[PDB]
């Protein structure tokens, strides 16, 4: 909301919207057989903390 | 076994196969020079398509 609290009073509902940025880290399995590999339990681990969250 | 060439000083071994009315054909290419490891690959022509490994 701008109040505009001037000389003019203008009472706008602005709306707007907000999400934090998100990444996507990619993990990859392949044999040269010349067919990937799967059945994978894959984890990635938030090391950024110091520890693997 | 439909074929069975050498590769040349180009490295090229060209084989002249037939085409099947619609249907694929997959072609295993067994590979080997001896002193170095046997190595295989298998693609398929789909039609007529020019079909290089």
């Amino acid at each position: 909301s701008l109040s505009v609290q001037g000389t003019t009073s203008e009472s706008a509902s602005v709306n707007v919207q907000y999400v934090p940025l998100t990444s996507t880290i990619t993990a990859t399995v392949v044999n040269q057989e010349g067919s990937p590999l799967a059945g994978a339990t894959v984890q990635l681990y938030n090391t950024t903390s110091g520890s693997n969250t | 076994l439909v074929a069975t060439q050498t590769t040349n000083s180009q490295g090229v071994a060209t084989f002249t196969v037939l085409s099947f009315p619609g249907v694929t054909q997959t072609f295993k290419l067994v590979a080997s020079l001896q002193g170095y490891a046997a190595s295989t690959a298998s693609v398929s022509i789909t039609g007529q398509q020019n079909a290089s490994v």
